[PDB]
């Protein structure tokens, strides 16, 4: 026996961490009585075997570390100092707090009489970093009491992401997950540092290398991942597009493109419509007053059914196809080096081992993450990779996809429970004014003329009403329907959003604040506008695991305490190994975590401070009424709690649903209280709850398919890595999503070395096929409206063709492309004192703000510092030294940090100039270590009107020397 | 006896070993500061048996030649470290005949410090500057003994760490080593002779660190 592990309790976890989702073994003193001892890989784990990187590897000191937090916090008005308190004055004093402000706020009637049941005095931030049971009752929880103000982490990789990828593919999820990386032929990391950011991944990365792939790196900075790939392209800082649309002029051209595929599985077949045209940097139905575009200009050519128009022989001048070859024509390579900075030679070397993926018994994949994707034509630049993608037949294939990697632990499952103001759990929208019944919300979801298109979405109405028959299962779904708040059909969108919640707060909009799990005194860019913002706040309830830069704003740097009348409640939460529940990867594996010591102190879990806090609200209601008591008191808790605790396992049978009365669906007969066994035996008429139609199919009668730890493999299985009895994934543990598009009309694999599924003898073999039916009887994309893979993509607002339209403002004026130089749908000073762009990215070593890992002594070891990365060039034109302190300042503020001075960085050559870019982490703040440096953010602007997200990746400043005494 | 074969050409220097190592041990942490270096703690020292070293190295077209080298005790075949202790002191340095891991014991206390660093080709064993005790890898000869891997080398998610019988280990280093040098013709092994911990450098092992080799 090994003494440190003997007499210690062996538990399973996940980690707390990125979204790879890598197994952890947890040892726990006294036969689980005590503390943790040890927590290291999980060695059975399908994807790290056992590995880690340093921040799951220092999970230990983590969890076992007494700067944590012990129990509430109270700071009053003006008060200069912290006030140990309990947890029953804590929830008591903030549930009256909430009905005070709610009752004064609260609108029944929007400003044109349209039903809305809402309040807009208070805001939520958060949490990716939650279980999914906790995300899951968190979102339920915030719409009982009628908010609509509701973000997290999410929002600024959902906003480009899930909009191109659901317009290209029917669902905005990473298309296949990290064990499928080992079976490309060809993998493009393009707006990812993954060897940093998702380091597991490489285990993955490099066994497909050793089968023989090309691994490519484009990325403006020589990183950890340049070094163990075997091309590295820079890339000027936002010439994305140009580099994609090169690459698709480059397949068309040389016919590189896998034709079968194409014509049968995507929408080059279509016809558009006559009013289609783009000229001179602009389609269609422009109004260059509004700066918008009239989309039904874009319209599909519809035959005597409503069905868009097809030529299966792509010789329609008018097929999507031959509008893409004339669009892209532009995109030469003489251009596309010019304004990329990237070689003519690189560009062909790079074009043919991608292009190269095209034949059927080769597959490519693209992983991106964040990169600089967040800007105006950000969401174009993800359209481009699904559509290069689309055209070589990389949709639904081993080894292929478009591997969108999420950020957090749990930020998959955190959009999946609906913690965005626009959805509902399951990607069900939250109501528009204008939607005042059930009935006109159902209407809303398109049909399909076309017999072989599956368009599931049709289902809605299904898991709309098992969501409303979860939360109020006494009540008609039509009833309940009138209890949850609704947003203004009048108003844009994006000011439900992050980046304007931070604008109300500033001008005083908003009374009360919810910062779980977040750290916006940090992550916010613009630092110094948003930590004066939250003076103008009455109260602010912050649930974390330590004391942090956002709870105590109101002593942070150049702020007087007694000037500053903000409210503050510090609510400190359990670490991941100390609570039960679920957290949903970047692959959508649902995985199952055990505690292993009980919650240090008196912190609880988010389960419990939620559902107590909320239960004080419930009681304080039902005792002085207000408002509106119908949302808060009939929500259903119960289905919630166990023992008198919150029940991750209750909450997970719930969000998979059960059979509310004895029902007959699909032929078959199912008793109450039954399991539903999936999202096919849903209903509208009230036969069955589900508090997320996703979900169903997760927890049966059969157990909990989440806690599952079997690698029970077929042959055909085991050969690419789908593990279908390791966890469960959504939907229906499809692991790699739309692969119906895997095998040609009879449902032979294109690719039989790599199958993905196989009709073999009357079934499909391999995976869970996507989307039921015969071979050849189904079009392969079920979330799709028509049933294609979209090359031409009507809903996007910047037109159904991705064009460069230059997101860097300051050094550039010129478009070799056409006669717009900026987004013709889109305020930058470029004030000359600030000549050189900064950035902001991430280290392998840090989370984040750093709220977590600054407070993990072995990883400030490795990274104690605020640096700042510039060129070799830029160091001889500053006369900066290697170690040097320098000053970082732009329009909105200013920093020290040590200089590192490497050829990683290089200038750009951009229109005959040298322009320098300067790099920053954004893992720091004033709170920890001593001598670790503030946030990145003290420098970064605020924002405009498209993306409702904040620019970090491009923004104007100046760094000087500062001076030591000689 | 057992064996560490450390492929370099896959390393990602994401320090997964260096926080493993002071994990499973309990270690403390250094005070540290950035001097314009990813690189920290700077050095091998009486709480720190590794830390991943960083050099650049220009090469021609774009980007750099990034190196690292993630440092431990090479538990010799025939030590130095032993010969030189075994002066002062014998059973102070003692060598696990079932493993091959070389072993401080509480008895370098009493042994000369300098002169036993000064005689390892590696520059590897550190001096506690107040319990004058000599620390550095045990190759984890608890764990090797009880059937585990070695911290770090569980913890290596690229297939930098690998670990077992000095036959097999050493039969696929040749193997690697083949196959590397196809994209790396300057790809060599650290030793392989002499010591436990094979290293596959990319390139001149002294380009990683000048006591990389002896
Ligand atoms: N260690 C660590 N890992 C993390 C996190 C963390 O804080 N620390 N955070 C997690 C979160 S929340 C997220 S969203 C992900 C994000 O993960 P990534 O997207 O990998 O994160 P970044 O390092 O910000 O950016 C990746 C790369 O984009 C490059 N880049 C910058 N501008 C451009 C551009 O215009 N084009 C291209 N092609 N590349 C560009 C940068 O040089 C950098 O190498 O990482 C997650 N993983
Ligand atoms: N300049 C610049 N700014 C950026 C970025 C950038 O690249 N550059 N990145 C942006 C991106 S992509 C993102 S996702 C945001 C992230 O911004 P934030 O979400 O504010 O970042 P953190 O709060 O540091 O990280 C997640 C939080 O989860 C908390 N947490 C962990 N476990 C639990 C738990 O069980 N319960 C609760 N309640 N909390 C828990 C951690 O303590 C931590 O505070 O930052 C954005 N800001
Ligand atoms: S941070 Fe990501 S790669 Fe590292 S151990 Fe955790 S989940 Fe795995
Ligand atoms: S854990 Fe493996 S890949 Fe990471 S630095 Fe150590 S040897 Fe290199
Ligand atoms: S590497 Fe140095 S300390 Fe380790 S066994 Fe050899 S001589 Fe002794
Ligand atoms: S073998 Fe053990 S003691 Fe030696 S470096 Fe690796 S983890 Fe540390
Ligand atoms: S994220
Ligand atoms: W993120």
């Amino acid at each position: 026996e090994l003494q440190k592990l003997q007499w210690a309790k062996q538990t399973t976890s996940i980690c707390c961490y990125c979204a790879v989702g890598c197994g952890l073994i947890v040892h726990t003193a006294k036969d689980g009585q005590g503390r943790a001892v040890n927590v290291e890989g999980d060695p059975d784990h399908p994807i790290n075997e056992g590995s880690l990187c340093p921040k799951g590897a220092s999970i230990f000191q983590l969890g076992e570390n007494d700067q944590r937090g012990t129990q509430p916090l109270y700071r009053a008005p003006f008060s200069d100092t912290w006030k140990p308190v309990t947890w029953d004055f804590a929830l008591t004093e903030i549930a009256k707090r909430i009905k005070k402000t709610r009752d004064a706020s609260f609108t029944e009637k929007n400003a044109a009489g349209d039903l809305v049941n809402r309040t807009e005095a208070i805001a939520s931030f958060g949490s990716a970093a939650m279980d999914n049971e906790e995300c899951w009752a968190y979102g339920n929880i915030l719409r009982s009491l009628g908010l609509v103000y509701i973000e997290h982490q999410a929002r600024i990789x959902h906003s480009p992401t899930v909009p191109a990828l659901a317009e290209s593919f029917g669902r905005g999820a990473m298309t296949n997950h990290w064990n499928d990386l080992a079976n490309s032929d060809c993998i493009l990391i393009m707006g990812s540092n993954a060897a940093e950011n998702h380091p597991i991944a490489f285990k993955w990365v490099l066994r497909a290398k050793d089968k023989g792939a090309t691994l490519i790196h484009v990325d403006p900075r020589f990183t950890r991942t340049s070094a163990r790939c075997d091309v590295y392209a820079p890339i000027r800082s936002g010439a994305d597009i140009p580099f994609l649309g090169g690459l698709i002029k480059y397949i068309l051209d040389n016919k590189l493109y896998f034709t079968d595929y194409v014509r049968e599985y995507t929408n080059a077949s279509l016809i558009v419509g006559e009013k289609f045209s783009f000229k001179d940097g602009l389609f269609s139905g422009y109004d260059a007053a509004n700066k918008k575009y009239d989309k039904s200009m874009w319209a599909f050519e519809l035959d005597a059914n409503g069905v868009p128009k097809r030529d299966p022989a792509l010789k329609h001048p008018r097929c999507v196809i031959n509008l893409l070859k004339k669009h892209y024509e532009r995109y030469n390579l003489d251009k596309v080096a010019a304004i990329t900075g990237t070689s003519k030679e690189q560009l062909q070397q790079v074009y043919k081992a991608y292009a190269a993926t095209g034949k059927p018994d080769k597959a490519g994949t693209i992983m991106y993450a964040m990169g600089w994707t967040q800007h105006s034509v950000g969401v174009q630049n993800i359209r481009a990779m699904a559509m290069i993608q689309l055209l070589l037949g990389n949709i639904g294939v081993a080894g292929g996809g478009v591997n969108a990697l999420r950020g957090e632990s749990n930020v998959q499952g955190s959009t999946d429970q609906g913690l965005l103001a626009h959805i509902w759990p399951g990607y069900n929208p939250v109501p528009n004014s204008k939607a005042a019944t059930l009935e006109l919300y159902n209407a809303a979801t398109p049909q399909s003329k076309d017999p072989m298109s599956v368009n599931w979405w049709q289902n809605r109405p299904k898991y709309v009403a098992s969501y409303l028959k979860a939360l109020y299962p006494d009540e008609e779904p039509a009833a309940a329907y009138d209890y949850l708040p609704r947003i203004d059909a009048g108003r844009k969108l994006t000011d439900y959003f992050w980046l304007n919640i931070f604008e109300k707060m500033d001008k005083g909009e908003f009374k009360g604040l919810f910062a779980w799990g977040m750290n916006p005194a940090c992550g916010g860019a613009n630092a110094n506008k948003n930590r004066k913002a939250m003076g103008k706040l009455e109260w602010l309830v912050n649930v974390n695991l330590f004391e942090n830069e956002t709870s105590s704003f109101w002593k942070g740097p150049g702020m007087n305490p007694a000037e500053i009348g903000t409210e503050v409640f510090f609510l400190p939460c359990c670490v991941s190994i100390e609570k039960e529940g679920s957290v949903a990867n970047s692959g959508r594996w649902m995985q199952w975590r055990y505690r292993g010591p009980k919650p240090y102190a008196e912190t609880k879990p988010d389960g419990d401070i939620m559902l107590d806090m909320f239960k004080k609200v419930r009681e304080l209601y039902a005792k002085e009424g207000g408002a509106y008591p119908a949302p808060i008191a009939k929500l259903n808790i119960a289905d919630w709690e166990e023992h008198n605790e919150f029940s991750p396992t209750k909450v997970a049978k719930l969000m998979n649903g059960y059979f509310l009365k004895d029902t007959e669906v699909g032929g078959k007969q199912f008793k109450k209280g039954q399991q539903v066994p999936s999202f096919a035996f849903l209903t509208a008429d009230g036969s069955t709850c589900s508090g997320n139609w996703l979900h169903a199919g997760s927890f049966t009668d059969a157990g909990n398919l989440m806690a599952r730890r079997d690698k029970t493999q077929t042959p055909e299985q085991a050969r690419i890595g789908l593990f279908p009895n390791w966890s469960f994934c959504w939907p229906v543990n499809r692991r790699i999503l739309y692969n119906r598009a895997s095998v040609d009309k009879t449902g032979k694999p294109w690719n039989p070395a790599k199958a993905v599924i196989e009709w073999k003898d009357g079934k499909w073999v391999g995976d869970v096929v996507d989307g039921g039916g015969d071979p050849g009887t189904k079009h392969p994309f079920i979330m799709q409206t028509h049933g294609f893979g979209a090359l031409y993509g009507p809903g996007r607002e910047e037109g159904p063709f991705p064009e460069h339209y230059e997101p860097l403002e300051c050094p550039v004026s010129k478009n070799p492309f056409s006669k717009q130089l900026h987004n013709p749908v889109a305020k930058a000073v470029c004030d000359p004192r600030y000549p050189f762009i900064g950035t902001t990215y991430r280290v392998t070593e840090h989370w984040q703000t750093g709220l977590m890992t600054r407070r993990c002594a072995w990883l400030v070891e490795a990274e104690p510092q605020i640096f700042c990365e510039i060129s070799k060039e830029l160091a001889k034109l500053r006369g900066i030294g290697n170690g040097d302190t320098v000053k970082v300042s732009s329009l909105r503020g200013a920093l020290e940090a040590v200089a590192i001075v490497t050829e990683r960085i290089r200038p750009f050559k951009i229109e005959g100039v040298d322009v320098h870019m300067v790099g920053l982490p954004w893992h720091y703040g004033w709170m920890v270590p001593k001598n670790g440096g503030d946030t990145a953010n003290l420098l970064t602007p605020s924002a405009d009107p498209n993306t409702g997200i904040p620019e970090t990746k491009a923004f104007m400043v100046d760094v000087r020397k500062v001076w030591s005494h000689p | 006896g057992k064996m560490f074969f450390v492929d370099l050409s896959r390393c990602t220097a994401c320090r997964g070993c260096q926080i493993a190592c002071k994990q499973w041990k309990n270690l403390p942490a250094e005070e540290t500061r950035n001097t314009g270096s990813h690189q920290n703690p700077p050095d091998l020292s009486y709480v720190t048996l590794k830390t991943v070293r960083f050099t650049e190295k220009s090469r021609k077209g774009p980007g750099i030649d990034w190196l690292f080298f993630p440092e431990q005790c090479r538990h010799c075949v025939e030590p130095p470290c032993k010969g030189q202790a075994d002066v002062d002191l014998e059973g102070a340095v003692v060598k696990d005949e079932t493993t091959g891991a070389v072993l401080f014991t509480e008895l370098t206390a009493k042994v000369d410090g300098e002169s036993v660093r000064s005689a390892c080709p590696y520059d590897i064993p550190r001096i506690d500057p107040v319990t004058k005790r000599l620390s550095k890898c045990d190759m984890c000869n608890d764990r090797v003994q009880n059937g585990l891997l070695p911290a770090c080398v569980k913890t290596c998610p690229t297939g930098t760490m690998n670990f077992g019988d000095e036959q097999e280990m050493l039969a696929l280093a040749e193997k690697r080593l083949a196959e590397v040098k196809k994209t790396y013709p300057g790809a060599v092994l650290g030793d392989p002779n002499d010591v436990r911990v094979v290293y596959l450098f990319t390139r001149d092992p002294k380009d990683f660190y000048e006591h990389a080799v002896a």
